[PDB]
RNA sequence: AGGAGUGGAGCCUGCGGCUUAAUUUGACUCAACACGGGAAACCUCACCCGGCCCGGACACGGACAGGAUUGACAGAUUGAU
RNA sequence: AGCGUGUGCCUACCCUACGCCGGCAGGCGCGGGUAACCCGUUGAACCCCAUUCGUGAUGGGGAUCGGGGAUUGCAAUUAUUC
């Protein structure tokens, strides 16, 4: 009911600004994910990622993605896209909602079971 | 009152990101909006919390033998 | 020993038959005519005798594309 | 390192031990030998090849350092001689008591 | 290709970065005075390098 | 010209007769002499457990390395140095030569 | 275990040169800190070395982490005849 | 005869057991349990999920310079360019 | 206070006084030591002195939890740590 706003903007003016207004926007630690330099040494494969979401698909729910990493930090130039996280054994399909702009990706994994 | 912004309890929340000093029920109703966030989130915070076990990453093994049963 | 999951097999060069006459093109006196391309790099000169492609060619050594 | 690796090589012509001795712009190496004869091979072979081991594996200016053997004096007093003999008597066929009997007569008429 | 693979994953830290001069293992190296030798190795061969008991 | 002649050695013994060996010689050719500065020991202790596996009374093993300093000063032209350093070498000596 | 022309024909001339040869065992260690005139690949040129070694040209030693080659008879026939050179040529362990 | 105490309270650690694709294992009264020098985010690693160049020397019989080889750029599962 | 330790072999990663920015970790241009030379007279803590607190789970205990800021490494989620 209440639209949400991102710890103080909203969405489509979060999406159009840069990381160097979006670092300090979001925490600190995240910060230095980005700080410390270009990412490249095992980024690659996180910016065919970002090539694969920004390609268009069709009008509906965006194709799914397997990765076998869970090291990727939520940007709000990917929300509204599946992937497929490599939760130790099997691919499994995530779902994602605006809110989860400025954390971090691996969260979503159950170690064992509910016991 | 020139009070820096840091002294604060929580600054920069994730609703309105504004730096305000909360009282009691403000924190009560501020912490039941954030667990309920993580909820809705499924974030491993969240969920380790709605089974209430230790959420800082700490022992179980040989810790909380007072809780359940 | 044999696996469950099947595996697929390794790649194989197939036999290149007639190498030279694919390369240059006879004619009916001394003269010579190429339907391949030559490749400008400096690290190699003329001699690497590209592929023939449909779409575009490909080099030798040097893992560069050359398009239409 | 160096004694170990003379231990391993020299093993085969009575090794006992050595005695690095630093000089500058001339090293000289002093080898505890029991078997002169064995350890230079034939005319100076394994001293000069064995040299070029040395700087080829440690490092070292060619032409600087010259390995030395000398035979050694009271050999029966040196434990690791013995050692070492009991090894080759054993290796084959000896039987234990007797080469055991033999080392120790030996070992006690040495001056032990 | 695996020449790729070779220089691929960072060998500058942690514990692979070094290992024992003598067996070639990664437990109980002296890293004190530059030693880069494990304890067992050291215990075996002190006494050819001069540390030796006295007290 | 205030040579200074550091010597390094694990035996004290020796280090001492070698000292003892170039002051008289230096005294021999009528030379100003300083005393033997006998700097500080130094001790390089490697404490670790005696079992090659992990049963057994916790035993502890004490390595030592003593090693010695001494040094003398000399107001000597560097030609007697070279000469005296190309006789009496000893592997047990290894001399460290300072000039100022 | 493909190796390129020039490498084999560069350990030939090194190990020639004089009458041993030494390599450490590390494979993840491309180039050769002693033949720092060429990017021969170290453990291409020690497995090599040890093919040779199963022919039966050489002889092994090895202690801790560095290989000892020693070169035999029969190896500096073979040696010589790779080389394509009169049995006129020794190397540097051989001289006075 | 005494002092500090442990065992009771909270917290870090190993073992057993339950659980887990996997929760690797050695040691079980002195003389096993902050012990292997082991305070495990990647290498550690020796356990599960997955696919990689092979790190099958060499002897013998076949396969080859009339090419037995070997490194791959646009694009698809993939994990990578 | 007294034992230690210190610029490297594939090995880059050392101890750092000095003057700034900021409550705070923390950030750069500035120097020595391959060591009785520089950190360093290693101004340690426990002690000692003057208020505050007053038998009250209380000014002891800091267990649990949220947010913010920092160096480390390609990488901090089950927070590495502060
Ligand atoms: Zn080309």
């Amino acid at each position: 009911f209440r639209k949400f706003t991102y710890r103080g903007v909203d969405l489509d003016q979060l999406l159009d600004m840069s990381y160097e207004q979006l670092m300090q926007l979001y925490s600190a630690r995240q910060r230095r994910r980005l700080s410390r330099g270009l990412r490249r040494k095992q980024h690659s494969l996180l910016k065919r990622l970002r090539k694969a979401k920004k390609e268009a698909p069709p009008m509906e729910k965006p194709e799914v993605v397997k990765t076998h990493l869970r090291d990727m930090i939520i940007l709000p130039e990917m929300v509204g896209s599946m992937v497929g996280v490599y939760n130790g054994k099997t691919f499994n399909q995530v779902e994602i909602k605006p809110e989860m702009i400025g954390h971090y990706l691996g969260e979503f994994s159950i170690t064992y079971k509910p016991v | 009152y020139k009070i820096p912004d840091w002294f604060l309890n929580r600054q920069k929340d994730v609703k309105d990101g504004k730096y305000s000093q909360v009282l009691a029920n403000g924190l009560d109703n501020k912490l039941r909006e954030d667990l309920e966030r993580l909820k809705k989130i499924r974030a491993h915070r969240g969920l380790r919390h709605f089974w209430g076990l230790r959420v800082r990453g700490q022992h179980t093994k040989t810790t909380g033998r007072r809780g359940r049963t | 020993k044999s696996y469950t999951t099947p595996k697929k097999n390794k790649h194989k060069r197939k036999k290149v038959k007639l190498a030279v006459l694919k390369y240059y093109k006879v004619d009916e006196n001394g003269k010579i005519s190429r339907l391949r391309r030559e490749c400008p790099s400096d690290e190699c000169g003329a001699g690497v005798f590209m592929a023939s492609h449909f779409d575009r060619h490909y080099c030798g050594k040097c893992c560069l594309t050359y398009c239409f | 390192e160096l004694n170990e690796f003379l231990t391993r090589e020299l093993a085969e012509d009575g090794y006992s031990g050595v005695e690095v001795r630093v000089t500058p712009t001339r090293t000289e190496i002093i080898i505890l030998a029991t078997r002169t004869q064995n350890v230079l091979g034939e005319k100076g072979r394994r001293i000069r090849e064995l040299t070029a081991v040395v700087q080829k594996r440690f490092g070292f200016p060619e032409g600087s350092v010259e390995l030395y053997a000398e035979k050694v004096a009271t050999r029966g007093l040196c434990a690791i001689a013995q050692a070492e003999s009991l090894r080759y008597k054993l290796l084959g066929g000896l039987a234990v008591r007797r080469a055991c009997y033999g080392v120790l007569r030996f070992i006690m008429e040495s001056g032990a | 290709g695996h020449q790729q693979l070779y220089w691929s994953h960072p060998r500058k830290f942690g514990q692979g970065s070094r290992s024992c001069r003598v067996c070639s293992n990664r437990h109980g190296l002296i890293r004190k005075y530059g030693l880069n030798m494990c304890r067992q190795c050291f215990r075996q061969y002190a006494k050819d390098i001069g540390f030796i008991k006295l007290d | 010209h205030r040579i200074r002649i550091t010597l390094t050695s694990r035996n004290v013994k020796s280090l001492e007769k070698v000292c003892a060996d170039l002051i008289r010689g230096a005294k021999e050719k009528n030379l100003k002499v300083k005393g033997p500065v006998r700097m500080p020991t130094k001790t390089l202790r490697i404490t670790t457990r005696k079992t090659p596996c992990g049963e057994g009374s916790k035993t502890w093993d004490r390595f030592q390395m003593r090693i010695h300093k001494r040094l003398i000063d000399l107001h000597s032209p560097s030609e007697i140095v070279k000469q005296i350093t190309s006789i009496s070498i000893e592997p047990g000596v290894e001399v460290e030569v300072t000039i100022a | 275990m493909l190796m390129p022309k020039k490498n084999r024909i560069a350990i030939y001339e090194l190990l020639f040169k004089e009458g041993v040869m030494v390599a450490k065992k590390d494979v993840h260690m491309p180039k050769h800190p002693e033949l720092a005139d060429k990017n021969v690949p170290n453990l291409h040129v020690m497995k090599a070395m040890q093919s040779l070694k199963s022919r039966g040209y050489v002889k092994e030693q090895f202690a801790w982490r560095h290989f000892y080659w020693y070169l035999t008879n029969e190896g500096i026939q073979y040696l010589r005849d790779y080389l394509h050179l009169p049995p006129e040529i020794v190397p540097a362990t051989l001289r006075r």
